[PDB]
């Protein structure tokens, strides 16, 4: 199978299959789409005490409404943060106006599977993204072969199994925010392995009137406080 | 086309007019000359509407790209160094460019001046275009550092009023901007007429 | 059996492989044959129908490359096509130089490097076709020629390319080639492919023949096979 | 079979495998089913889904005011031909300021696809088109491969269990040419409720349906101009 | 020499309504002292909302147009939505900066309606600033109709003349007599006049002659 | 369809009557076994 | 071309019921000096379109041999689909805006008359990239001299029929022979209808010259 130009007798991806199975390795991370606005969490698994918690991203910005989450490898994905965060620069030149994220995710994975070394390996991560277009709310899922989906509560990497399971238990349409939050974070204190407190988890919280600031700081230690 | 900036103990003081013609035919009235290019930073329109335009909002792109990069808002002098990398490159060409750059600091006030010839440079009062040596007069009579605001308004509104009045290239709504500690605040937006009844006594 | 794998490389008793393989894969290829007359050069193609799929009408092997000139490929077809659009160039670029028809000798001499420059490199695989070429000029008369996969270009009365090359010719030569217009040539090629697999190894085949000649005033084209109906009412009188 | 890696070599029995794997690569796709009247062409297929919660991945998808593909296979390959599509489309209309015939697109297509079947360092594209259009001379329901040898047929089914789809196509083919939309449309999901296995339904969310018609421009269609679709149905025959 | 440039000269006029965009142009096409035709139309119907109006050189108007619909499409077969008014008016003003170092001699006004529902009408320049204003005139008759706008639009330089809001049917009046007063004089402008409404059901046209000299 | 599948098929309707229970084998099982599996899988069907 | 060589002179045509009737003489002038006497201004595309052109005759046989290629390539394609009359037009139209974007024009006038699905068309392209329609065309100096009577007769009479058409080109002909100095007494005439393409033979004209005997 060695080389990402042959094919399978069957129908195996290989050189992206192969990747697939390089994203469940990472940390894990929820976002959860609620039509009050698109809600995200992630572990940091931080290893030492002197690994200092807020120099590790996970959510970063790209939009003033469009947020970020990453998976396993860590610079394929600063990679496409960088091209991203260009893009709808690009958008916001030449037409006034903010790229939705439908169009963002289409721009990006335009070459988040177009890997070629002639005529260069395909990406080793998995994204999840959540802003607010004309249309409210909205939350998205890619992956390595560019294979874009919308998603309304996907979860990725490590446990993502149980996560998905737990999810659609808990999970319906008319969802709240902050209830969906602390099933975010039960789900979280449920896949993790260390104590949950104020440096673990990160949120990211996006609303159509508090567009501006998509986190938590340290009031999430509230928020950790009231289960 | 005349414009005018200066900086002050409470912050920055821009003004402008809105006359843009074309030879001897006016085309419009109201110009909006202070191009916004940040919630914290103001460039203006001095010579040319297109090559102003165009620059400025390709430096409000690399703006925003730093700051998305760098989780931390540019400073006055990098932008101000930015646009005239930028315009260096195209030296000889006919571009005719003389905008101004204004802003907030963690050192506090910024005002640079980036001209078409690059003539990148510091300085407290600045004003360019063809009646700008009847505001650097007036100006420079009225202008001292420990001013009020009402004051400074007075002033560079009395300033465009005396350039328009005496050149024919200005005329239209006299524009008022203020850059404050936090982020720019436009004032008001007068007519030359109103400011004739007004001030002529 | 040791080394066949590039088309650059040598055996130890000095052929390349590479191109043999090429040369029968175009033998389960359908069955194409052609043959001159005295006025004109007449193709004909076996052509099958899948099961029930296609349209009668869908992707002719018959080309049609220059105002006299057209294909009778075999083969893979997509190559074919790619090979077809490289002929249409190389007599665009003679129209546009010389203000006049292509000889036919000098086109299927282009053609033929053109294909040995493929057998030749080992980046690149050499052709799965084999194609006829026709022709037909005032001071000239008919010329009916013929590319194999590897590359040599020569000319033939008849030929047949596909399962039945020999079981073709064991008939065509039997057919008194000089004395004939090609209007009796049609029918003849229609009892030809008529012959050959009527039923024995797949269901249903379909018939197509190009034409070209004196008749035509110099120009190539399918013939009205409904017109004249020929093949039909004498294939029914051929089984006996 | 340690010939059989690369799209260079050739087999000795003269069938690169390359080209076979390609096509099974295509036939794990979802169903979809093209078929066409005299006037109206509709092309259907079949969406699935990730899990529950998710939306589910579309196949119909625009291209021009007269042309619509299907797809079926891989999905940067299909986004990689639609704009190469789009961009001839437009090439074509802004040069000769006409609508392009659909014979000659899909020609332009197998050309296009004939250069990463030939040479060494790309792949054979993993694709599933079925293309509906508008010429002079009426519709037209052409189908590719990724061997690009394109075909022209009057009703075809690719993707998963797509046989029993043909096999409806072979005993209805003669009652296709005659009818309007609607009862051409009712044939066509009568040939995806057979691609489906027999306990379970067909629903609203999961089918998409595109027209194009002689004076109708091509439109795609989602669950709204769908439930009237959806209705005028009887049950299976348990 | 060849001079790449020739003056074919036009009108194009524009009001911004309450909630209409009135474009209307004159359809002579001329060069020097001749008459290529009476009919050309120098307004465009982008969508439902947007239409375009260009004069100056012919050539390169129709070049602009096609562009224009090309990226038109483009945005609609990427993002499945029709533009704005103002992106169609930040793209043109790309455009025209794209192609700065050789100019279109064109004079170029994009009327529509935004978001509201409301008129808005985007000026331009030969290379490429725009701005919305609420009327426009454009091409060789720019000065005799200028003036008279800002008397009946503007209500400017008037004493104790309230502002009533510009109807539609009062807009319909003012464009027939301002075409007709401005080809009395104007040597680029008569034999027809095209008008299109835009309003918040689809476009309207309607063909009014004038003058046959 | 070769033997084998078809020798699955019957040995499939066959068990299939006997997942019910029953005496005698009905097209219905028939069916189910030339519907089984035909040893075809499965599919993910991943991207 | 920066300086046209050989130029050519007036090309007339005007629409008719069901037809297009175009008419240029056979003159090859250099300068004042008439070297090429005998010559073809009119190339007849393939069924249903024609073209007629003026300016340098060396750019015309170029684009004869262009349009020639691209039309043979069509009607190899085999699918049944040909040109439009617009369509060359717009390609015309496009190739011409594209040679003289680059600062290198081809100095031509050049004459697009097609009859095709039951509507005639009739196409105009200069060398600046001006290009529309019209129910009668007259390029160099025939814009100045014969389009008034075009203009007059479609005024007086908006349809015609092919005898009228023929007889107007006829008068308009003569009267290019009357007083356009770069002009000549030899003029083919061809016609399209949909019966096909059909180019007539070096015709000539009748004049008057009843006024030298007055003073």
């Amino acid at each position: 199978d060695r080389g990402v130009n042959t094919f399978s007798p069957e129908g195996r991806l290989f050189q992206v299959e192969y990747a697939i199975e390089a994203i469940k390795l990472g940390s894990t991370a929820i976002g959860i789409q609620t039509s009050e606005g698109v809600c995200l969490a992630v572990e940091k698994r931080i290893t030492s005490p002197l690994m200092e918690p807020s120099s590790i991203e996970k959510i970063v910005e790209i939009d003033a409404h469009i947020g970020c989450a990453m998976s396993g490898l860590i610079a394929d994905a600063k990679t496409l943060i960088d091209k991203a965060r260009v893009e709808t620069q690009n958008h916001w030149f030449t037409y006034n106006e903010t790229m939705t994220v439908e169009s963002v995710t289409q721009a990006v994975s335009n070459l988040a599977l177009q890997f070629g070394e002639e005529d260069s390996r395909p990406f080793g991560v998995a994204l999840l993204f959540g802003g607010v277009d004309e249309k409210g709310p909205q939350l998205f899922h890619m992956d390595p072969s560019g294979t874009f989906v919308q998603c309304d509560a996907r979860a990725i990497g490590s446990a993502s199994e149980g996560a998905q399971s737990s999810l659609q238990e808990v999970y319906h349409k008319s969802m709240t925010l902050k209830e969906a939050i602390k099933s975010s974070l039960i789900i979280l204190k449920q896949v993790m392995e260390e104590k949950l407190n104020a440096t673990n988890i990160e949120l990211a919280t996006v609303q159509p009137g508090q567009n501006f600031h998509m986190f938590t700081k340290e009031e999430l230690e509230e928020v950790i406080k009231d289960i | 086309t005349t414009t005018l900036a200066f900086k002050f103990r409470h912050g920055v003081i821009v003004a402008a007019d809105s006359r843009a013609t074309a030879g001897a035919y006016i085309a419009s009235q109201t110009v909006k000359k202070v191009i916004e290019i940040n919630p914290y930073l103001l460039g203006t329109m001095a010579g040319g509407a297109a090559d102003c335009s165009f620059w400025e909002r390709l430096l409000a792109r690399q703006c925003r790209i730093y700051e998305l990069r760098n989780k931390e808002r540019i400073s006055v002098a990098a932008a101000s160094k930015l646009l005239a990398n930028m315009v260096y490159q195209y030296k000889g060409m006919g571009l005719s460019m003389g905008t101004m750059i204004c802003g907030w600091d963690k050192r506090g006030p910024g005002l640079y001046y980036v001209d078409s010839e690059g003539n990148r440079i510091s300085g407290a009062t600045f004003s360019v275009g063809s009646g700008s040596v009847y505001a650097y007069g007036v100006m420079d009579r009225g202008y001292s550092y420990d001013l009020e605001v009402e004051q400074a308004y007075d002033l560079a509104r009395r300033a465009i009023y005396q350039a328009t009045y005496r050149d024919a290239y200005s005329g239209g709504a006299v524009n008022l901007y203020h850059v404050r500690e936090d982020g720019w605040i436009r004032v008001s937006s007068d007519n030359v007429a109103d400011l004739h009844e007004k001030y002529s006594g | 059996t040791g080394y066949d794998l590039s088309a650059s490389t040598f055996s130890p008793d000095g052929r390349v492989f590479q191109v043999e393989y090429a040369m029968k894969a175009v033998e389960n290829s359908s069955t194409a044959i052609g043959i001159r007359c005295k006025d004109g050069v007449v193709f004909g193609v076996e052509k099958l129908v899948l099961s029930k799929l296609y349209e009668e009408g869908s992707n002719k092997r018959l080309f049609n490359v220059d105002r006299h000139v057209g294909m009778a490929v075999a083969g893979l077809l997509a190559d074919a096509r790619s090979l077809a659009d490289i002929a249409r160039e190389e007599a665009s670029n003679f129209r546009s130089n010389f203000g006049y028809n292509i000889p036919l000798k000098h086109l299927a001499d282009r053609v033929a490097m053109y294909v040995h420059a493929y057998t030749l490199y080992s980046a690149v695989r050499p052709f799965g076709c084999s194609f006829m070429l026709g022709s037909y000029s005032v001071n000239d008369g008919a010329q009916l020629y013929m590319i194999d996969p590897s590359g040599v270009s020569y000319g033939y009365w008849g030929c047949a390319i596909g399962k039945a090359r020999q079981a073709a010719k064991t008939e065509i030569e039997k057919l008194q080639m000089k004395e004939m217009t090609c209007r009796d040539i049609v029918k003849e090629v229609a009892k030809i492919i008529y012959i050959v697999h009527d039923e024995v190894k797949d269901k249903a085949f379909e018939l197509e023949l190009s034409w070209v000649g004196e008749l035509t005033n110099g120009r190539h084209e399918i013939v009205p096979k409904d017109i004249r109906e020929e093949a039909e009412k004498y294939a029914k009188e051929s089984l006996k | 079979n340690q010939y059989d890696n690369d799209v260079t070599v050739w087999s000795p029995q003269g069938r690169i495998h390359q080209i076979e794997y390609a096509m099974e690569a295509v036939k794990q796709g979802s169903a979809t089913v093209g078929l066409k009247s005299k006037t109206h062409a509709v092309l259907v297929a079949l969406k699935r889904a990730q899990s529950e919660l998710a939306a589910h991945q579309k196949k119909i998808l625009h291209v021009d005011n007269h042309i619509g593909i299907s797809i079926a296979g891989l999905t940067a390959d299909a986004r990689l031909l639609c704009n190469f599509m789009r961009q001839e489309c437009l090439d074509s209309r802004f040069v000769f300021d006409r609508p392009l015939p659909v014979s000659r697109l899909v020609s332009l297509i197998g050309s296009k696809t004939q250069i990463p079947t030939q040479r060494y360092g790309r792949r054979p594209y993993g694709v599933g088109l079925l293309i509906a259009g508008y010429d002079d001379m009426g519709p037209h329901i052409f189908q590719t491969c990724p061997s690009a040898n394109y075909f022209d047929c009057r009703a075809m089914s690719i993707g998963a269990r797509s046989q029993s789809a043909r096999t409806y196509l072979e005993r209805h083919m003669s009652e296709f040419m005659e009818c309007n939309l609607n009862e051409l449309v009712k044939h066509g999901l009568r040939a995806l409720r057979e691609t489906l296995p027999a306990e379970q339904d067909l629903t609203t969310k999961n089918v998409s349906i595109g027209i194009v018609g002689k004076d109708l421009e091509f439109t795609i269609y989602d669950d709204d101009d769908v439930s009237p679709f959806l209705e005028g149905l009887e049950e299976r025959p348990q | 020499r060849f001079s790449p440039y020739v003056f074919n000269g036009g009108t194009i006029l524009a009001i911004a309504g309450e909630d209409f965009a009135i474009v209307a142009s004159d359809t002579r096409l001329s060069e020097g002292f001749s008459i290529h035709t009476r009919d050309s139309p120098k307004c465009y119907k982008l969508t439902d909302k947007t239409v375009i109006g260009c004069s100056g050189f012919h050539g390169d108007c129709l070049t602009l147009t096609k562009i224009i619909e090309a990226r038109l499409k483009m945005y609609k077969h990427s993002n499945n939505k029709a533009m704005t008014t103002g992106a169609i008016a930040a793209m043109l003003s790309t455009i025209l900066y794209s192609r700065r170092f050789f100019p279109y001699y064109v004079y170029n006004i994009i009327g529509g309606l935004d978001e509201e529902g409301k008129g808005a009408v985007y000026s331009f320049d030969p290379v490429g600033s725009y701005q919305r204003d609420s009327f426009k005139a454009g091409g060789s008759a720019s000065a005799m109709l200028q003036p008279l706008l800002d008397n009946q639009v503007g209500f400017k330089n008037m004493q104790n003349v309230e502002h009533v809001p510009l109807s539609l049917d009062r807009a319909m009046r003012l464009v027939k007599d301002v075409f007709i007063s401005a080809a009395e004089r104007d040597v680029y402008t008569g034999d027809a006049l095209r008008i299109c409404i835009v309003t918040k059901e689809g476009i309207r046209e309607e063909t009014v002659s004038l003058r046959k000299d | 369809f070769n033997g084998a599948q078809c020798k699955a098929v019957c040995v499939e309707a066959g068990m299939i009557a006997l997942r019910r229970g029953a005496t005698e084998l009905t097209h219905e099982d028939y069916m189910e076994g030339i519907l089984e599996v035909q040893a075809k899988k499965k599919a993910n069907l991943q991207y | 071309t920066q300086n046209p060589m050989v130029t050519g002179t007036s090309v007339l045509g005007v629409k008719f019921e069901g037809g297009v009737v175009i008419a240029a003489d056979m003159l090859g002038s250099y300068g004042s000096l008439a070297r090429f006497r005998n010559i073809s201004r009119i190339m007849r595309v393939n069924n249903s379109t024609m073209l007629g052109a003026s300016g340098d005759y060396a750019d015309f046989q170029y684009l004869k041999q262009v349009l020639g290629q691209m039309v043979i390539d069509e009607e190899l394609l085999g699918d049944g689909h040909s040109y439009s009359p617009r369509a060359i037009h717009s390609w015309l139209t496009r190739a011409m805006y594209s040679r003289r974007s680059k600062m290198n024009p081809l100095w031509n006038t050049m004459v697009i008359g097609g009859y095709a699905d039951g509507e005639s068309f009739l196409g105009y392209v200069d060398m600046l990239g001006v290009a529309y329609e019209a129910p009668s065309l007259a390029t160099g100096y025939g814009a100045y001299l014969a389009q008034p009577l075009l203009r007059e007769v479609l005024e007086k009479q908006p349809v015609l029929s092919q005898t009228e058409a023929r007889d107007l080109v006829e008068r308009c002909m003569r009267v290019l022979y009357y007083r356009d100095a770069r002009s000549y007494n030899r003029f083919q005439i061809a016609t399209v209808t949909e019966k096909g393409v059909e180019i007539e033979g070096p015709l000539s004209t009748e004049t008057n010259w009843d006024i030298a005997h007055m003073i």
